[PDB]
């Protein structure tokens, strides 16, 4: 059962410092299995289980090119563990120094660096981080159902609920089965990615599902989030950096579907500093955003990587509404020509760690031209605490009327072009 | 085999008169190299840092440069920082550095090797720069400190006469006073009436035999393995802070309990009324101490499972634990209950339990055919065969086999006071060590 | 050779204009079982030369 | 304050259900406020019940009224303060020997 | 299950010691008759024991059937955490007395949350204003309702000592 | 009560130590310890040290039980920075008349 295995996992984690220290070393210990587990389903797919240290350099370097983390001969957590209990530590400290081997091609590595030894003393080091990996081999997962713990263990109380990114996701996604997606400007978790191959498994791998992220500490567990789901490897990265002032890929390409999150106005001294006002991205908005409201930049960022087919998907905090002349001129070049299509209003609160509510902008370089404003208050059931869940068939309802720009009371619908120049501009 | 020894070995004069302090100098170091051993001459203090990055080689067998030699003196080894009693913790708690080399590997640095005692090497040196000393210094560091007087210099007032640079002398655990007739010895503990001769040890043979003189003390206590496992295995750093040192026949007792124990190993015994044995030291002995340091050696022994230090409660499972916490890190309760006891016969690494009779006889007539029935087992009594021969103890031979008996008494019931119970015939065998 | 996998490496074939020892999802489309320890390349490099020698073959045209 | 908030279901959650007529306190820390249960309500998390033993003199809406016979004291609540032995002990004037008929 | 093993005063030395286990209540002369005698009556040694409080070695028996009608009087809850209500109190019948005055929080487990039951649920400081409701401290207010009253926090919930 | 101040100097007449986290009545009896025959104590305390238990009762009981205690005073909230409560103010003298003026 599913709430077993988690009430198994919520209470056999959680001895004995704060989460956000013992985080890395549970869910580096989950991941040494994970590799262990699928290596293994790999070698054994035939039933030589208990191996030996004669590996055939010809096929080690295999899914060296192909996996990229060829584990070794005997360094699986299923032969660590059981010859546990014992001096010292620092085998996995080579063992992961070991797996990071890898040079080509593709590396995606340098990665186990989070797990460290304190502890004060070793001895207490080595008792603790055995209880760990002998509570994470006290965990009945057999055998495909392996990232649901992640994602469980990482929404903890201190983060982008999986209903709302189901939302984000399943507006950026229909009628297209083109390439490629998917793009995210501040990814933070592999989360709201993740939703395509909930999916997209279905017709066709289409190409890696790419991202930038800022925070390093988030830019590991990130990396490792779509790792555990099964996905390929070769194109399905993300790359370490901020996405305004060293951004990547401008080489590489127009999408055809991108999602974000951006955080509420991080402050960015950039203008005019560089030459940002005549960039590739910035220069037709005709000025830049303010020195701390960053989210029209990531609008603009947006709306820079996107082909003549696809359509972007991203959300923002209500206030970004008029703001005084300098952001209503992006406003205005936003709606100057038909880049913006739809806004969607959600309910306060539906975050962790947050009080507003938010706004989604669907954009597309696709023409019809309304801007249909189509909001929702209520339902968004808001009342199981905290704000949990706008469940299925319930997001069916905003997206039906999405379809094909319907005009529904009690509910919102499309207006004038005429009248929203007429108006300043409003959300 | 043992540490305290059986046999009394041949003790002569070998005059070179002790009204000197040269002399005796002289004649230990011959008897140390008689020993085995290496004098070096450091008449400086950085060399003997640097004897450390070299003698430390042998014993991890990994190179250090210069510079991690930086990082592993200064942040590990020699902070300026600390005084005796954190060393001191150095020496018997945390005696590994995981040291991270210039090559990004994480390595465990020891100081002293432990389990292979063997690897340990030893050199000694003397004086240099007070007083006349000589040192006996372990794997680089300085550890036992040799200070000797004259016969004008009696022994009480020989440790009341004396008691960064150098700050490599804070790792000295025992201080051996000697004159040339009585040789005493204790650790870091320096006061003027409590601290003088009477806290301070007469070494001695197995039963009573104590020793004075240096040749005779040179040639039992001052041998590799016999001085190594007296600063390593016999000496409990007590979180007041104290060290606290076994006395000599504490040590012969739990030699031979631990060596009753190998060699009914060896020769698959168990339930055997001969592989029990049992000891008798009264009173002012700290048998918490003895009874604490017999369990915690069982426990790593590797031949057993599970340690029942089992006592009759009249405040004692209260009493005993709180000594074992004294000590300070790890003891498991055998409180409250025989519903929990069962969750403690599950738990392991910590394999000393504590529980009472009652609790246990309340688990043996019932609970049916317990799982915990196959392992090696090892009890430890208080009032033991020669206190009692007790319908527990006969529940124990009908249920459990594969256990090695032993108890501890403090008046034993001998045939000259057997108005209670009955002698040791059928329950433990033999007497092991006593005092008296 | 699983003919729907096959329409899948025709298809990143069409879109890459080439391939490479990486497409980590090579070893299941290889016909019955090649994920074992003891690989003869059967029918690995194989049917990888014959799948570049058609890529060589319709470069461009198809 | 107002005695009314909103609709919830009144079965299977360890209900009171406010019987014929107890009366009720209000709060920690208020100490002022009293309600004749009306017709049957809940006993929502503050509603510690006064109410009588005896049931042939009180007719406890008379103490109910007679709680305004005692705002005297029951005027300045200052500091964090519980008053349980003041309503619990005394007094009240009674038309007792007229017991109870 | 709350039980003694009590024998006895004679045999000093021990030698076999009897008297196994006896819930409550008890009678002096099964117990007798069960663990025999010195010849005289001298007997409750009371050696070990299982029980939620503290007892010494030479209290009577009636003592024992006098303390076990007060703990079986209590509901579970309270049993369960009889040492941690005597963490304050110092008898059972000081308990006795104030059996009622003590507030069980089964719900809230931790100070955050009975800050947050009395705010939100009771409304004990007044009415919560909704775009308020997310904005009200509720570390130092539950950090002031510790240094005002007496909170005791235990596996089950969080007893309060209510005056 | 790990260390001898069940029978120490100053705790002993009190018949008991202050509990586990309210520390305020040790103060108030290490300050009675410190007073002569003819001086006076003034000292502060949170108002919620009040009852709080049989074991603040007994300690309550042992200042009234003497002429030790003679006046407390209230005051306001908060008069504080940093804090939120009000405070009390009492008053000790071994000095007789014997009536406990609570002048407020």
């Amino acid at each position: 059962e599913l709430h077993r295995q988690i009430w198994q996992i919520a209470n056999d984690v959680r001895g004995s410092v704060d989460g956000w220290d013992f985080k890395q070393y549970v869910l580096g210990a989950l991941f040494y299995r994970f590799i262990s587990e699928n290596f293994s389903s790999y070698i054994e797919a035939t039933d030589d289980i208990k191996d030996d240290a004669i590996k055939t350099k010809g096929y080690f370097i295999y899914p060296s090119q192909l996996f990229c983390n060829v584990a070794a001969k005997a360094n699986t957590n299923d032969r660590l563990n059981a010859d546990l209990n014992s001096i010292f530590v620092a085998i996995e400290s080579s063992a992961y120094g070991y797996p990071s081997e890898a040079d080509i091609k593709g590396l995606f590595a340098d990665f186990d660096t989070t797990s460290n030894r304190l502890g004060n003393t070793v001895k207490d080091k080595n008792a603790r981080l055995a209880a760990v990996l002998k509570g994470v081999e006290g965990l009945k997962l057999g055998i495909d159902l392996f990232g649901d713990a992640y994602e469980f263990l990482i929404s903890n109380y201190a983060f982008t609920p999986q209903h709302v990114s189901k939302l984000i996701a399943q507006l950026a996604m229909h009628g297209q089965t083109h390439v490629n997606k998917i793009y995210d400007p501040a990814a933070g978790s592999g989360s709201l990615l993740l939703q395509a191959k909930k999916q997209f498994d279905n017709h066709i791998i289409e190409e890696g599902f790419f991202g930038q992220e800022i925070n390093h500490t988030t830019y590991n567990l990130a990396r490792m989030n779509m790792f555990l789901h099964n996905i390929n490897y070769d194109k399905f990265d993300i790359k370490l950096g901020n996405t305004l002032t060293e951004p990547h890929f401008r080489d590489e390409k127009p999408f055809d579907a991108i999602v974000s999150n951006p955080p509420y106005s991080v402050k960015w001294i950039g203008s005019d500093d560089p030459t940002l006002i005549n960039d590739e991205r910035f220069a037709p908005a005709g000025v830049l955003a303010p020195k701390s409201k960053a989210d029209f930049a990531f609008v603009l960022h947006a709306l820079n990587y996107l082909s003549a087919k696809g359509r972007a998907a991203i959300v923002c905090f209500p206030g970004i509404f008029y703001r005084g002349g300098a952001e209503q001129k992006i406003r205005q070049y936003l709606v100057d020509n038909n880049y913006v299509e739809t806004v969607i209003s959600l309910a306060p609160n539906l975050f962790f760690g947050t009080t507003i509510a938010v706004n989604i902008l669907v954009l597309s370089k696709h023409k019809t031209d309304t801007n249909v404003q189509f909001i929702d208050a209520s339902e968004l059931f808001k009342k199981e605490t905290n704000n949990n869940i706008l469940t299925d068939a319930h997001i069916e309802q905003i997206m039906q009327v999405f379809a094909s720009k319907e005009d529904v009371a009690h509910l919102a619908k499309s207006v004038a072009f005429e009248t929203v120049v007429a108006n300043d501009y409003n959300l | 085999n043992f540490i305290v020894l059986d046999k009394y070995i041949k003790a002569e004069p070998t005059g070179d008169s002790y009204q000197s302090e040269s002399d005796l100098e002289r004649e230990l170091i011959q008897d140390l190299r008689n020993q085995g051993y290496e004098f070096i001459s450091v008449k400086s203090q950085s060399a003997m840092l640097a004897n450390v990055r070299e003698q430390l080689q042998n014993l991890n067998g990994v190179v250090f440069n210069d510079s991690e030699w930086r990082r592993f003196t200064e942040q590990y080894l020699d902070n300026p920082s600390d005084g005796i009693l954190d060393k001191t913790r150095k020496i018997h708690i945390d005696y590994i550095c995981d040291f991270i080399f210039d090559d990004e590997r994480l390595e465990n640095i020891y100081l002293i090797d432990k389990k292979n005692l063997m690897r340990n090497k030893v050199q000694i040196i003397q004086q240099f720069e007070n007083r006349y000393d000589v040192t006996i210094l372990v794997n680089g560091l300085p550890l036992v400190q040799i200070e000797l007087k004259k016969r004008g210099v009696a022994i009480r007032e020989a440790f009341n006469q004396i008691h960064s640079e150098n700050s490599l002398f804070k790792y000295l655990q025992l201080f051996v006073i000697s004159n040339g007739t009585d040789t005493r010895y204790f650790a870091n503990t320096t006061k003027r009436d409590k601290n003088s001769f009477d806290f301070t040890m007469n070494w001695a043979k197995s039963d009573n035999t104590l020793i004075k003189d240096l040749k005779d003390f040179t040639a039992t206590c001052f041998q590799k393995h016999t001085l190594l496992n007296v600063l390593v295995n016999y000496s409990v750093f007590d979180s007041s802070q104290t060290l606290l040192v076994m006395r000599p026949y504490q040590i012969a007792a739990t030699e031979r309990i631990l060596w009753k124990i190998k060699s009914s190993f060896t020769a698959k015994n168990w339930s055997k009324p001969e592989s029990g044995g049992y000891i008798w030291h009264t009173t002012g002995s700290g048998k918490t101490l003895t009874s604490f340091k017999a369990a915690r050696l069982a426990t790593e022994l590797d031949f057993i499972d599970k340690v029942f230090f089992v006592v009759d409660r009249k405040d004692l499972d209260y009493q005993t634990m709180k000594e074992y916490q004294r000590f300070s890190p790890d003891s498991v309760n055998g409180s409250e209950n025989t519903a929990g006891l069962k969750r403690n016969l599950d738990k392991d690494d910590n394999k000393i339990i504590v529980t009472t009779i009652q609790k246990l006889n309340n688990l043996m007539k019932a609970e049916s055919d317990l799982p915990v029935y196959n392992q090696q087992v090892v009890f430890i009594f208080d009032e033991c065969h020669r206190s009692q021969f007790g319908e527990a103890q006969k529940n124990l031979k009908k249920k459990f086999k594969r256990y090695y008996q032993f108890g501890f008494t403090g008046t034993p019931i001998f045939p000259e006071n057997a108005l209670g119970s009955e002698t040791t015939a059928s329950v433990f065998g033999r007497e092991l060590h006593s005092y008296v | 050779l699983n003919e729907d996998a096959a329409k899948r490496y025709i298809r990143t074939s069409l879109k890459r204009e080439y391939a490479t020892e990486n497409g980590t999802e090579l070893n299941e489309t290889l016909p019955k079982l090649s994920p074992l320890n003891p690989q003869y390349k059967t029918k690995k490099q194989a049917v990888f030369q014959k799948i570049v020698s058609f890529i060589e073959k319709f470069k461009g045209v198809g | 304050g107002k005695t009314f908030i909103l609709g919830y279901t009144n079965e299977t959650h360890g209900i009171y259900q406010a019987s014929k007529a107890p009366v009720i306190i209000f709060d920690d820390f208020t100490t002022a406020n009293k309600w004749v249960d009306f017709d049957f309500k809940a006993k929502s998390s503050a509603m510690k019940m006064v109410t009588s033993c005896d049931d042939n003199k009180t007719l406890l809406k008379y103490v109910y009224y007679w709680l305004n016979t005692l705002p005297s004291e029951f005027a300045e609540g200052d500091h964090k303060r519980q008053w349980i032995s003041n309503y619990s002990q005394k007094k009240i004037p009674i038309p007792c020997p007229d017991n109870p008929e | 299950d709350m039980q003694v093993y009590i024998a006895n005063l004679g045999k000093y030395n021990e030698g076999e010691l009897v008297g196994a286990w006896f819930t409550f209540p008890i009678d002096f002369e099964e117990v007798k008759e069960k663990i025999g005698l010195n010849d005289e009556y001298e007997e409750y040694a009371i050696h070990d024991y299982e029980l939620p409080f503290t007892v010494d070695e030479y209290t009577s028996i009636g003592e024992l059937n006098r303390l076990w009608e007060m703990v079986s009087e209590l509901p579970e809850e309270l049993q369960s955490e009889l040492s941690a209500l005597l963490t304050h109190f110092s008898s059972i019948e000081e308990l006795s007395e104030h059996q009622e005055d003590i507030i069980i929080h089964s719900d809230c487990d931790d100070m955050y949350d009975v800050a947050r039951y009395y705010i939100e649920e009771t409304g004990a400081l007044g009415e919560v204003p909704a775009s308020l409701q997310n904005y009200i401290d509720y570390q130092a207010y539950g950090r002031d309702l510790d240094l005002s009253g007496t909170f005791i926090s235990t596996n089950h919930g969080i007893f309060e000592i209510v005056y």
